[PDB]
């Protein structure tokens, strides 16, 4: 017989990144107008620039 | 604030070596600083252009 | 009479001064070295005579 329903394109609720991500603000449907998080070089084991 | 998660293996079988001694700056600070203050002030000004 | 204009707009990211914050954090490293060096010398040499 004629095929009425044979699978199809399936929507996914969420995607999951398999790579480690740097901290970030929202850049999707919600866009954050504030400055991106500031990355500071702290907790240095050996002395430098002092 | 919270820390980011490591790999799953590191959370199950992971061990780290850490030292808990913060120390103090008092031994270097506790002195007569009259003579060395001028030399310190010169370095302090050069830190910021 | 000739008072130079000092501008530090590029130094500040919002309200955070990255250079000053990183410079101050190095004193914590120096504190650890001072205490560890003093203890190590005390145990190795003990009381001193002249």
């Amino acid at each position: 017989g004629e095929i009425i329903y044979d699978g199809g394109l399936s929507s996914k609720l969420a995607d999951v990144v398999d790579k480690t991500t740097e901290p970030h603000n929202a850049d999707g449907a919600v866009k954050d107008g504030r400055i991106a998080p500031v990355k500071l070089d702290l907790e240095k084991q050996k002395l430098d620039k002092l | 604030y919270r820390p980011r998660r490591f790999k799953e293996i590191e959370h199950t079988h992971g061990y780290v070596y850490r030292e808990l001694n913060q120390g103090s700056l008092l031994p270097l600070v506790d002195a007569n600083l009259k003579e060395s203050s001028s030399y310190y002030f010169k370095k302090l000004m050069s830190s910021i252009s | 009479f000739a008072l130079a204009q000092i501008n530090a707009d590029d130094e500040f990211i919002g309200a955070i001064d990255k250079e000053s914050a990183e410079y101050l954090d190095e004193y914590a490293t120096l504190a650890r070295d001072i205490s560890n060096s003093l203890t190590l010398v005390k145990a190795a040499f003990g009381p001193l005579e002249r």
